[PDB]
DNA sequence: TGGTTTTTATATGTTTTGTTATGTATTGTTTATTTTCCCTT
DNA sequence: AAGGGAAAATAAACAATACATAACAAAACATATAAAAACCA
């Protein structure tokens, strides 16, 4: 077709004007049509079996650079893996099996507390990591000088936390694994500057890793200072299968990346069936008022309003014998809003209310396909 | 409820019993396993008291970098006395990162506060307002030892509610990420403080840039408000060169003596620290780290800069350093200079002891381009007054023999240029002991081409996964991997040669031709297991699907990477790809 | 077509440009001055506007009073009432 | 028991931040017509 | 060397999408006071 294939030659090259008749227009349903579990089928057939002898031995090829990253990581570098392929299985295996229970051995018990981050998920929050952050240092809390007239605690917190660990030990007793620190929801500017002036402190080591090729866009000349990275190319071409459930595969990636209903839809397949009943429950109450607030049939994301309050939901799930009382309701609604598919907040009454963060369309297809088969 | 569908969990990782060993340091044996522990851990502790006793003195710099700032803007701060007295005494700071600390004085009977401004602390006028005015009366609490309306009503009242007289300073955080609309309006909202008779306020712009974009963005008549008195103080790192000049000679005097740089690492040393203007010496001391991190991890004669462990010297050391190209040049010297086979038999290796007792003659010469730059430095400095000069590319020149013909640019070394000329003379064994990048390691670590190393490792994919013979034939696979590519790499090529927009059916039926037909099919009945998957295989329909299935995730592979652009979202049927090799 | 007169400079005609827009000759482009109550003047007090932002010279402005309304005020006796018609 | 202090529940206010709807401006798509130089002769 | 003729360019009408901002919601950040609850005493 074109006669350059890359450089800008090839870039100004093959943006040529296509003709009318030189269009063929084909759409895609002129496809074999592929059931979603014959999907699952084929890929894990071919994930677990097509090249694994040519990627197990390059994986034990650099699995002998496991040392030569210990040595960066103790002196002050953030180690950024890039490359094709996942690289999942790679970093926790490294930071855990090999990481971990090395820098305890060299700091003479108990292994360092190795908080791993997964920024694939698109409903990486970054006030939930940092809240995980400080029950591990325990830092010391925000003093009234320092909380300066509506300042970012999250921030302000961070910095007092800079200063108070420039005088103390060069011991690492923290290591964030951050995979897919170019991830939806975790590629944003908030999340960068918390983890940017959190590689300043020394004493946590940072192994982040990313999938997105413009991903060094992300960081400006400060913050590329203050996470001061060693890149490694690690390309593995392994398959990405845990990556590929927050985000639909049949519809080749216009799932739009950010829902997190996809990734919902994952958790509900292996739950209690009294589990599912109760989420069911919670779906259809908040989707009677979402078509009756919104008044609107267009994509409007569910918040506090179009929620159910949590005592007027015990009685919804009393009388459908789901929940017993108020103590085992909390006990099952708390492991969906650890996976943040059900949050929980208090309104300007008093009210607590209990919503799902998806849109209506995608709250009436996840009814349908997981929830409504009993 | 998985932990890989979690976000952050924490694992608390259970450690092995004891692994017998105090081999707890990240170093490796040498030599491919020939080398002692004691000289690993040798090499570790003097590792580690050259990589201190450099950043004990770096510290030090830096220390001075901000000691000096604080009091160049406090002589510039202070004791402009003005006859007119009705102004604002303006400081603009060219280039400065916004990570500088401000003492004022303590200077009683007056109350001296600080006032910092970030943009994020500035989205609209009544919001820089309502911070300043909480942030001059929390500190004068603070300083005394009922409540106030936030507002301009407190400068006036300050003097009939404390006592003193004020002196409120401004210091502007990064003034180029600002909108000059709202700090227009809050330089006019602030000169409304100028009938009150006992205050006076001082501004503080931190330009990171330019004062020319500055003045293009503030309305006309703030511009002749800030002209009364300003002054321009130039904050860099990167001024005159004077603290990248301090922070590379502290890099030599660790090294002097018993490390070289090569001129190929010291140019690119130069090259790299001019593509960042802004932070030059963190990525100064990254550089210098990193190198020094490499050399001591690859280098077994690592050890042998201490002249107490060249009483250690064996055998594979001595099968190693003589092939250093310098040392055949020394035996290529005998050969053309002195006939008989001795005397370079005895230098050789049939001679035991004489190979290893050569190597110790050569390890105390002083080396002494470390001092001799340390000289022309101080020397360039005090007698012609020159302050503008790379102390890094007056090395580089150095190790060339090019010091003249840089030192003719100032015009002035002319009667000076016979005493100063140095030619460097190529030591023995010089290779042994230097730091230099000829394999690409600086620039594969520091500052890769980041997208380059991506389409490289989709299009060729030959230098990532190794290509084997034996194991292929054991096991499943092994017939379809010698004829199949990897989906990913197979994909890319396909991605390559195509145009901007793509119909993906066309590009599904591109992808189809490329695969083998009955291998395929030979590998997916190749598992008698699994009974539904043998069920897909038997159907007329089947790789036609297989490949389907396959080319999906692959498409789908390549948007999260960010490869392919969806195009009109309510079609679905045609792509725009987005990246191109070689750019 | 003809003493002479002074050409200002680019530099010095952006204090000329700055006084018709506080005199209200000429008006920002889609602007909406004030709001009509105080919940709408303070959420457009938290929201940064286009114009604001962009450079000094490339904003797009409007006019209060046009052309053919700028030739009947200005005198016939004026040497530059031929440009107030096209 | 008893007063006093301290924490909590309830209640409202402030500032930042993120979402959505919409009118207008931009950009792509198709069809007719004209100019430019590559590839055959 | 001439020349055909297909690629490239231009224009114009129309459709489809993006963008700037208005309006608002909600969470973080902040204070206040009566009632509970410890708690000396």
């Amino acid at each position: 077709a074109s006669s350059f294939l890359d450089t800008f030659e090839g870039y100004f090259d093959q943006r040529k004007i296509v003709r009318t008749n030189a269009k063929s227009r084909h759409t895609m349903s002129m496809a074999p049509d592929v059931t979603r579990e014959e999907f699952s089928l084929v890929s894990n057939f071919f994930n677990e079996n097509f090249q694994k002898r040519p990627r197990q031995k390059l994986f034990e090829i650099q699995k002998k650079m496991f040392p030569q990253y210990w040595f960066e990581l103790t002196q002050g570098f953030s180690l950024l893996f890039y490359g094709v392929g996942s690289k999942r299985n790679f970093l926790e295996e490294f930071a855990i099996d090999y990481l971990s229970p090395k820098i305890a051995y060299s700091q003479l018990v108990n292994s360092i507390p190795c908080l791993i981050l997964n920024g694939y998920n698109p409903s990486c929050n970054y006030r939930d990591v940092f809240k995980e952050i400080t029950d591990l240092l325990v830092p010391a809390e925000l003093t009234r000088s320092e909380t300066k007239y509506w300042g970012n605690h999250v921030i302000l917190q961070i910095q007092k936390m800079i200063d108070f660990y420039k005088n103390q030990p060069l011991d690492i007793k923290l290591i964030l694994v951050v995979h897919n620190l170019d991830g939806p929801s975790i590629r944003k500017n908030t999340f960068q500057t918390m983890l940017s002036f959190l590689s300043v402190i020394r004493q946590i080591a940072i192994v982040a890793s990313t999938d997105h090729i413009y991903a060094p866009l992300l960081w400006d000349n400060m913050k590329a200072q203050n996470y001061n990275f060693v890149f490694h190319d690690i390309s593995n071409f392994e398959p990405s299968t845990v990556e590929s459930t927050f985000q639909d595969v049949m519809k080749m990636g216009k799932s739009d990346t950010s829902s997190g209903a996809e990734g919902a839809k994952y958790v509900l397949q292996s739950l209690t069936v009294n589990s599912k009943k109760m989420y069911k429950l919670l779906i259809e109450t908040q989707m009677q008022n979402m078509g009756n607030l919104s008044a609107n049939t267009g994509p409007k994301r569910g918040t506090q309003r179009t929620g159910v309050e949590l005592k007027l939901f015990n009685h919804l799930c009393a009388a459908d014998f789901i929940a017993s009382n108020e103590i085992a309701l909390r006990s099952m609604l708390r492991e969906f809003i650890e996976h943040k598919m059900a949050n929980i907040t208090k309104n300007n009454s008093g009210m607590e209310i209990i919503w799902v963060p998806y849109t209506y369309a995608e709250l009436e297809k996840l009814l349908k396909t997981v929830l409504n088969t009993l | 409820f998985a932990d890989a569908q979690r976000s952050h969990y924490t694992v608390y990782p259970s450690l092995p019993q004891s692994n017998k060993n105090d081999k707890h340091i990240p170093f490796v044996k040498l030599l491919s396993g020939k080398e002692s522990e004691v000289n690993v851990e040798k090499r570790w502790e003097l590792y580690h008291q050259l990589h201190s006793h450099f950043h004990d003195q770096v510290d030090h710099i830096i220390d001075n970098i901000e000691a000096d700032l604080k009091a160049e803007i406090s002589d510039l701060l202070y004791s402009e006395t003005t006859q007119k007295r009705r102004c604002f005494n303006t400081i603009f700071l060219l280039g400065s990162d916004s990570t500088t600390k401000i003492e004022l004085k303590d200077e009683s009977s007056r109350y001296n506060v600080l006032i910092e401004l970030t943009p994020k602390e500035s989205p609209n006028v009544r919001m820089m307002l309502r911070r300043s005015m909480y942030k001059l009366y929390s500190a004068a609490d603070a300083e005394e030892h009922n409540d106030v309306s936030y507002d301009l009503s407190l400068v006036e009242n300050f003097k009939r509610l404390f006592g003193k007289d004020l002196a409120m300073v401004f210091n502007f955080k990064d003034v180029d990420s600002i909108n000059f609309n709202t700090l227009d309006n809050f330089i006019i909202l602030l000169k409304s403080a100028f009938k009150y008779d006992h205050v006076k306020i001082s501004l503080i712009f931190n330009i990171n840039t330019n004062l020319s974009n500055i003045e293009k963005n503030l309305r006309q008549s703030t511009i002749r408000l800030l002209k009364r008195n300003y002054h321009k103080l130039d904050v860099s790192s990167n001024k005159g060169f004077k603290y990248g000049n301090q922070i590379f000679q502290s890099f030599l005097d660790t090294v002097d003596g018993k490390l070289n740089l090569s001129d190929r690492f010291v140019e690119f040393i130069l090259s790299k620290m001019a593509n960042n203007t802004n932070h030059n010496l963190q990525l100064l001391t990254k550089m210098l780290d990193y190198s020094l991190m490499s050399y001591f991890f690859q280098n077994a004669f690592s050890v042998f800069i201490d002249p107490v462990n060249v009483d250690f010297l064996n055998d594979d050391y001595l099968k190693i350093l003589s092939r250093c190209p310098t040392f055949m040049f020394f035996v290529e010297g005998l050969i053309k200079q002195h006939a008989p086979a001795d005397e370079i038999l005895s230098l050789l290796t049939n001679k035991n002891r004489g190979l290893e007792e050569f190597f110790v003659e050569f390890l105390v010469r002083e080396n002494p381009i470390n001092g001799h730059a340390k000289f022309v430095a101080r020397f360039l400095e005090e007698e012609l007054n020159i302050t503008n000069f790379n102390l890094i590319e007056l090395y580089h020149n150095l190790l060339i023999g090019k010091l003249d013909s840089y030192l003719d640019r100032w015009s002035a070394c002319k009667e000076y240029k016979d005493r100063l000329h140095f030619e460097p003379i190529d030591t023995i064994f010089q290779e042994l002991f230097t730091l230099d990048n000829r394999s690409g390691l600086l620039t594969q670590s520091i500052f890769p081409s980041y997208k380059s190393n991506i389409e490289d490792n989709l299009l060729s994919w030959e230098q990532v996964l190794p290509s084997l013979d034996k194991e292929n034939y054991d096991t499943l696979s092994g017939d379809l991997d010698k004829i199949m590519a990897p989906v990913l790499g197979q994909l890319f090529k396909l991605y390559r040669e195509a145009n901007m927009t793509i119909n993906i059916y066309d590009f599904y039926i591109a992808f189809r031709e490329t695969l083998p037909k009955e291998e395929i099919l030979n590998f997916i009945r190749k598992d008698p297991s699994n009974t539904k998957l043998l069920e897909l295989a038997e159907t007329p329909d089947a790789f036609d699907k297989v490949a389907l299935i396959l080319f999906m995730q692959a498409i789908f592979a390549f948007e999260n990477m960010g490869l392919i652009k969806f195009q009109s979202t309510k079609s679905y049927d045609l792509v725009e790809k987005c990246v191109w090799r070689g750019i | 077509r003809i003493n002479t007169i002074k050409l200002w400079l680019k530099k010095d005609v952006k204090n000329v440009w700055e006084n018709l827009v506080q005199l209200d000759f000429f008006t920002e482009k889609s602007a909406v001055g004030l709001r009509d109550n105080a919940t709408a003047a303070f959420y457009a007090s938290n929201y940064q506007f286009q114009g604001t932002m962009i450079p000094f010279d490339l904003r797009s402005y409007q006019m209060q009073i046009i052309l053919q309304e700028l030739r009947r005020i200005i005198p016939k006796s004026n040497m530059y009432y031929s440009w107030t018609q096209l």
